[PDB]
């Protein structure tokens, strides 16, 4: 089923024709847009006060990567390399080494944001929820070398950003 | 009657914002004169407000502190002084302040939340996190045999 | 004191510079449409004191938003060089920051910095309208932190 | 959507605006009407969400 | 516990309007014109 | 000479604005900045080739009409004469003559863009 | 299907398309080689290269086919064949709401008569294909690069063409305009030979050889 | 005229708001995948859809 | 005497500067935005911020440009707009002028010449085309503007701007020539190069029209010139139709009334800027020569015989 959109032949009645003539001579439909625009002017603007005020978000938001750690303190990553194998832009580079004890995690864990896509695929690919997409959209910088993190800062990012994601995965662990 | 009602709302606005000095402070720095309930106050001096009566996205807002880690910010500000516990509340990822239920405190979390250190000497630098892979054969210390 | 006077004129110059800088109406890919997302009344580009002008002889800060390609490269450098000084460049998104999702592509230059100097690298793919609106703020702070006529006085 | 339905689009009911001149005014008018017909699809989709997995 | 997801209300959501609701405002063309000369003729007097 | 004084002041005040906007705000030109603008690319090379009008017909009629209005500018003083009878006919006659010329051009195409 | 996992079938359509598959075969026995309808109701006509313009004309013209819409132009490249590039058309019949696929084969050197006359939509699809794959077609109006960089040598979509390309460019201040150089990646494409060493589908397995 | 652009980009942003609510990001969801959507909608999302529609 | 000149010139520049703020702010409020409010209280410091930054921006001199031609036009544009503010009948005009409107009309035509010359002086397509669209724009409005101007003041008595206050007196002039004010208002819209008739600028169509090679200070004089032009000609339409009462003992009573009349009318100029799409300069000369010209003759014939109709010939003095 379809609905015809544009054909309505105007009536040639004296009342109807003087309507179009009045509309033409006296700008009436033209002032209709002018007039409503006045009504919309008096509406209070829907502008937030950045950075004093920030827009709504959701627990399942993708931001900067942050390598988390267990409540004891041991970092969750166990070098399964699934995040590297899934990363659609190969932003992850992984090297591993059994060091001394129950802490062989990474020789190298470099996430390349200017290469990364922020798809979040690494987050649900991780079997231990080690690498996560943090809730911080605010990690801009001035140098290109800044926009890549080493393994250490991922740990520092997970250390610095810890309360937010711990509660975020707390609320979202059943959805995914 | 409603006209003078909004006039006294402005008269309430100047009075409630710490008199004239506070109102001129927020007008020239906070860029807004709205008054909200004191929802919380973190350890960094950042003053937070909540006004559920306002339309969505303008219910919860933040007045930033004048000092953070020796980075005087009375005039200039940015969206990164917010500590991790409150950063989810500001972005309304949740309808609970950290004061009502604090996050699970553990040993390794930072005690002083930091901001973008870009430009400052505290900025990050990329570096190799791996050891040397091909170490060279050290020349013998002894002279000609 | 001469340094006091130069500092006062310095404060006058950057305040006008960071308050009245004019981003270029330049857009390439996914980042461009989110760039105009924040220009929408939700985030209000203009309330921070900036307005969109088109030609290079018109604007202050180049806002590179989208994938940079080999064919796009000659015009971008031409249009950037065509902007009178002072001029700044911010790099929207992972793609323009460097390489991006198509870093390994044959028809993508790995980095807008490989072609034009860059002040700030705003990340995200696409960067949320909040994140880059801070990127403008960081440039306002960066414009604040200069000593152009001050370094000249001690030069 | 109507000639070769896909997914669950067969059960939904809506109209497709059809122009009469093939000019810019018709296309803009069909685009506007498609938005209204899109809203009707949202109403049917909202009230017909079935239980089960994802 | 029973399965719970995001579901429509038991009665269902309200009726979603989609048609045009353009107002019919203004006055008749004769009245608009007759006003035009009416104030106009006042002018020359 | 009062009009001269404000005219001299006006063109003077304009000249200071261009004067300190050309020397004070730095100077750095390196050719491609100095080059013409072609929406990012290099022009075909011209800006001097004949940019032929497509409305040349109406341009000359403007000269005839802008000329003839100068014939009816004296109207406010022409009303206050002892002979408004022939004044009414002659002044009317001009307006019909412009009306006829506009009507003549209108009917024989004219105003519509020549293609 | 009582089982809700697998996709259902439309056997009525599958046979119906197969009936039309043999329909075209008798109509043009010179040009078609074999006509196959896949399991998921997609009936493809396989025609000879030199007869490209007539079969497309027949489907656009014939009442029983009436396929007048050039959906897409693709020339999927398979290096193992003598004439690698197999040019695949894509047509939609509005009156019979069905899709047809006609395809040929053509090496790097053999030219094809351009189908712009039979399908004006082929025009820009033609400018793209010669760009990406490098198969020249004959008597095209303005066959010329419309995808790749101005003067970019080599057809990038070819199998022998590396994904990273051969050249990269960078602005140089000593000449004050951008300039190209051989490609030298900061990070190479780490190839991921993830193909499973175990057979995945007994049905599609080739006969022993 | 530029005002229609700013009329509905507000409402366009709301559709971005549910976009980010049910998916990982605002624009590029990577949501619709072969075999079905990535994950279930958050509770209360449909009610917001009802109000916006 | 010169103290009167500076008090006539200097306030206009600040008024022009604060026009940029309201241009960017009432539009935003008329557009669900909040407008510039980050620079000082409510943005009132933004017009200052624009001024210095534009002045301290690098001036640009394109290689293919004619240097003398590139500089004379911006001077002409700003100077005429500023000198356009001397002859208005604002309670005590700076210069009484027998041919008040002719002085108004003559240099208004010379104002477009600065608009005209800058296009080719910049030596490119995007300015040559914008310059030639200025030709067609002033092809249209000029052929008729004198007709409206003659018609409205034919009941005034003479061309002196001062006599407008006496002529209006009891009632608004628009009450007597409302279809003329319909003609006059939007034709001024067509000369100020505002949104519905800004083809000379042409934001979307040709980047910036007659501004593409202009930068820094030359624009600052150009931006002020056209902002001064709209306010002045709006003040012209304020006295032409909405002239208020003037008490000789209290001249300030006229200023407060006149200022709002040209201010609320100005808000309209910002009002149309938001709500209406762009005329194509094809229909611009088409419309003003198809319906506008034949109509404006009819009321011109109406407005000449009608003083003779009712023995209401106005005195020249
Ligand atoms: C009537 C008098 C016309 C006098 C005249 O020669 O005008 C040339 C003048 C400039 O021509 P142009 O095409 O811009 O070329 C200028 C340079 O030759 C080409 O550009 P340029 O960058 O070389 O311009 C600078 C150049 C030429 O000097 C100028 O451009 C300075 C201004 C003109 C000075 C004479 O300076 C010199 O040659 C050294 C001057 C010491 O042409 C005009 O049409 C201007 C007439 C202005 C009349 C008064 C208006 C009020
Ligand atoms: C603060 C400022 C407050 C005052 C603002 C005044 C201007 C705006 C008024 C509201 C807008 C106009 C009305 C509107 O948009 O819709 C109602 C209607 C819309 O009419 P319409 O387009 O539906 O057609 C009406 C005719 N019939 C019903 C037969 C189809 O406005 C009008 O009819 C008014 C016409 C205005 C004509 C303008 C030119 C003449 C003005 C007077 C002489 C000078
Ligand atoms: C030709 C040359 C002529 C030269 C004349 C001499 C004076 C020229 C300049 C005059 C204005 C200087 C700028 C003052 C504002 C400024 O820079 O503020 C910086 C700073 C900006 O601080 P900021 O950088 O923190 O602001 C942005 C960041 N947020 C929003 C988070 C706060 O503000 C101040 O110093 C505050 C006081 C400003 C007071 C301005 C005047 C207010 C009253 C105006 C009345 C109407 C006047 C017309
Ligand atoms: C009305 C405006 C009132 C305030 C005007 C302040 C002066 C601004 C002049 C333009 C910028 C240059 C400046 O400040 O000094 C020039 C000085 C000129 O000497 P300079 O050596 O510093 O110039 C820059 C360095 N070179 C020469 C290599 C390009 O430049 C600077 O201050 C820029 C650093
Ligand atoms: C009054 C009208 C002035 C018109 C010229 C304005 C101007 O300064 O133009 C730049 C031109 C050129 O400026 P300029 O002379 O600074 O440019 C060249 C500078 N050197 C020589 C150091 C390379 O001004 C005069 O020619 C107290
Ligand atoms: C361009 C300048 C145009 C000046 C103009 O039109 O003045 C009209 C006016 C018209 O004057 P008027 O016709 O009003 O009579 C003058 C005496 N009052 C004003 C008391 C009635 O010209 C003058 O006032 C004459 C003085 C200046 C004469 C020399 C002008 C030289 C212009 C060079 C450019
Ligand atoms: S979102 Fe995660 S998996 Fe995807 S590219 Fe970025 S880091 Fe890699
Ligand atoms: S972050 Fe997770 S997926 Fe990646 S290597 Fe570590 S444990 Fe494996
Ligand atoms: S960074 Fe992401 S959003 Fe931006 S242009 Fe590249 S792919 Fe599009």
């Amino acid at each position: 089923t379809y609905k015809f959109v544009n054909m309505r032949e105007p009536s040639m009645d004296m009342k109807s024709v003087t309507d179009r003539a009045a509309q033409t001579l006296l700008w009436t439909e033209l002032v209709r847009g002018l007039g409503m625009t006045l009504s919309y002017l008096f509406r209070e603007p829907a502008t937030i006060n950045y950075p004093f005020e920030k827009g709504p978000l959701s627990p399942r938001f993708r931001g900067e990567h942050a390598l988390r750690r267990y409540p004891s303190g041991e970092e969750r990553c166990i070098a399964c390399k699934l995040c590297e194998a899934v990363c659609p832009a190969q932003a992850i580079t992984i090297e591993a080494e059994p060091r001394a004890d129950g802490s062989r995690r990474t020789t190298r864990y470099d996430i390349d944001m200017t290469k990364c896509i922020y798809c979040g695929f690494c987050q649900e690919a991780c079997p231990v929820d080690a690498i996560v997409e943090g809730p911080n959209f605010e990690f801009s910088t001035e140098t290109h070398e800044e926009l890549l993190y080493n393994k250490e800062k991922l740990l520092n990012n997970g250390d610095k950003w810890e309360a937010e994601i711990a509660a975020n995965i707390q609320a979202d662990y059943l959805y995914r | 009657m409603e006209l003078v009602q909004v006039l006294r709302r402005g008269l309430q606005q100047v009075s409630g914002h710490g008199g004239l000095r506070g109102y001129l402070r927020v007008l020239f720095r906070a860029n807004d004169v709205r008054v909200g309930t004191l929802v919380g106050e973190d350890k960094y001096g950042n003053k937070y407000y909540e006004d559920n009566k306002q339309f969505f996205g303008r219910h919860r807002w933040v007045i930033y502190t004048t000092e953070m880690n020796g980075r005087d910010t009375f005039w200039d500000v940015d969206g990164s002084m917010v500590p991790p516990e409150w950063h989810r509340w500001l972005h309304c990822m949740t309808d609970d302040p950290p004061t009502t239920k604090p996050p699970t405190a553990r040993k390794y979390i930072w005690t002083n939340h930091k901001f973008n250190v870009s430009g400052t000497p505290q900025q990050y630098v990329p570096y190799s996190t791996t050891r040397k892979k091909i170490q060279e054969w050290v020349p013998p210390s002894t002279p000609y045999k | 004191r001469g340094e006091y006077v130069v500092a006062k004129l310095d404060d006058l110059v950057n305040w006008a510079r960071r308050s009245s800088l004019w981003p270029m109406t330049f857009g390439l890919a996914c980042c461009a449409v989110e760039m105009m997302h924040m220009a929408a009344p939700r985030y209000d580009m203009d309330r921070f004191g900036v307005v969109f002008r088109a030609s290079p002889r018109q604007s202050d800060v180049m806002i590179v938003a989208g994938t940079l390609t080999n064919k796009m490269a000659p015009a971008l450098r031409k249009v950037y060089d065509q902007m009178p000084e002072p001029r700044y460049v911010v790099s929207m998104g992972s793609c323009a920051n460097g390489g991006g999702y198509y870093h390994y592509s044959y028809s993508v230059v790995r980095g807008c910095d490989r072609i034009v100097p860059v002040d700030i690298y705003v990340p995200g793919c696409p960067p949320t309208a909040e994140a880059l609106l801070y990127g403008i703020l960081q440039l306002q702070r960066k414009i604040k932190r200069e000593k152009r006529l001050r370094i000249w006085y001690r030069r | 959507r109507k000639t070769q339905p896909y997914d669950v689009y067969d059960q939904v009911e809506f109209d497709v605006p059809i122009g009469s001149r093939g000019d810019c005014y018709d296309r803009y008018l069909c685009r506007v009407e498609e938005m209204r017909q899109s809203l009707r699809i949202i109403s049917q989709c909202l009230n017909k969400m079935p239980p089960g997995e994802i | 516990s029973k399965v719970k997801q995001d579901m429509p209300p038991p009665g269902g959501y309200g009726p979603i309007d989609y048609k045009r609701n353009l107002p019919r405002r203004g006055l008749s063309g004769y009245s608009m014109f007759a006003v035009g000369i009416g104030t106009l003729l006042f002018g020359y007097w | 000479m009062n009009i001269m004084l404000t005219l001299l002041t006006n063109v003077t005040l304009a000249s200071l604005l261009v004067l300190i906007a050309f020397w004070l705000p730095q100077l750095n030109a390196y050719s491609e900045k100095t080059s013409p603008y072609e929406c990012g690319f290099d022009p075909m090379g011209s800006a001097r080739l004949p940019f032929s009008m497509k409305f040349f017909l109406v341009a000359i009629t403007f000269l005839l009409f802008d000329l003839e209005i100068a014939l009816l500018l004296p109207l406010p003083w022409a009303s206050q004469t002892n002979n408004l009878k022939t004044m009414l006919t002659m002044a009317l006659f001009l307006l019909i003559l412009l009306a006829a010329s506009l009507a003549y051009e209108w009917t024989q195409k004219g105003l519509e863009w020549a293609e | 299907d009582t089982r809700p996992t697998i996709r259902p079938r439309n056997d009525v359509v599958h046979k119906q398309l197969s009936a039309f598959g043999q329909y075209v075969a008798e109509i043009l026995p010179k040009y078609v080689q074999q006509v196959q309808v896949s399991c998921f109701n997609e009936l493809e006509i396989f025609i000879h290269p030199d007869g490209v313009i007539p079969v497309l004309t027949f489907l656009r013209d014939h009442t029983n086919a009436q396929f007048k819409s050039l959906a897409d132009l693709t020339a999927v490249d398979v290096p193992t064949r003598q004439n690698r590039f197999e040019i695949v058309y894509n047509l939609l019949s509005l009156r019979f709401n069905s899709r047809i696929r006609v395809k040929t084969y053509t090496d790097e050197l053999t030219p094809i008569e351009s189908s712009v006359t039979v399908y004006k939509a082929a025009n820009w699809y033609e400018r793209e294909i010669w760009d990406m794959f490098g198969v020249f077609f004959a008597n095209h109006p303005d066959l010329r690069r419309i995808l790749t960089d101005y003067g970019f040598e080599g057809h990038p979509f070819r199998k022998d063409f590396p994904l990273s390309g051969y050249v990269e460019l960078r602005y140089d201040d000593e000449v004050k305009r951008v300039v190209a150089e051989p490609v030298e990646l900061a990070q190479e494409f780490r190839k991921f030979d993830l193909n499973s060493p175990w057979e995945a589908f007994p049905a599609y397995r080739q006969p022993p050889e | 005229a530029m005002t229609p652009f700013f009329w509905m980009f507000e409402e366009r942003e709301k559709m971005f708001e549910f976009y980010e609510r049910v998916s990982g990001a605002r624009m590029h969801a990577a949501y619709i995948r072969p075999g079905g959507v990535h994950q279930d909608l958050p509770l209360g999302l449909l009610d917001d859809i009802y109000e916006f529609s | 005497f010169m103290i009167n000149i500076l008090s006539l010139i200097i306030p206009i520049l600040l008024a022009v500067a604060f026009l940029t703020l309201v241009e960017r702010k009432v539009l935003g409020y008329m557009q669900l935005r909040k407008g510039p409010n980050v620079v000082g209280p409510y943005g009132l410091l933004q017009p200052i911020a624009d001024a210095l930054k534009l002045v301290t921006k690098e001036p640009l001199r394109p290689g293919t440009s004619s240097i003398s031609m590139f500089i004379i036009a911006p001077i002409l544009g700003l100077s005429l707009a500023l000198t356009m503010w001397v002859p208005l009948p604002m309670p005590y005009p700076l210069i009484n002028m027998n041919l008040g409107v002719l002085f108004m009309l003559a240099m208004s035509s010379l104002a477009v010449y600065s608009i005209l010359w800058s296009g080719w002086a910049s030596n490119s397509k995007y300015a040559l085309i914008g310059a030639l669209r200025a030709v067609a724009q002033t092809i249209s409005y000029e052929v008729t503007l004198a007709i409206i101007l003659l018609s409205v003041l034919l009941m005034n008595g003479s061309y002196t701007l001062s006599t407008l206050i006496t002529t209006q007196e009891h009632i608004w002039m628009i009450f007597t020539s409302w279809p003329l004010a319909m003609m006059w208002f939007i034709s001024t819209l067509a000369e100020t190069n505002r949104a519905p008739f800004d083809l000379t600028e042409g934001e979307s169509e040709l980047v910036s029209g007659f501004n593409v090679e202009y930068a820094a200070g030359p624009f600052a004089m150009f931006f002020m010139a056209e902002y001064a032009n709209i306010i002045m000609m709006n003040a012209f339409t304020a006295i032409l139709f909405l002239g208020a009462s003037h008490d000789p003992h209290t001249p300030e009573l006229y200023t407060i009334n006149f200022v709002l009349k040209t201010l609320a009318l100005t808000i309209t100029f910002l009002w149309i800027r938001a709500s209406y799409p762009r005329f194509r300069y094809d229909q611009l000369m088409h419309l003003l020569w198809k319906s506008f010209l034949p109509l404006t003759l009819a009321l011109c014939m109406w407005h000449i015989s009608l003083p003779i109709m009712t023995a209401s010939i106005p005195p020249q003095s």
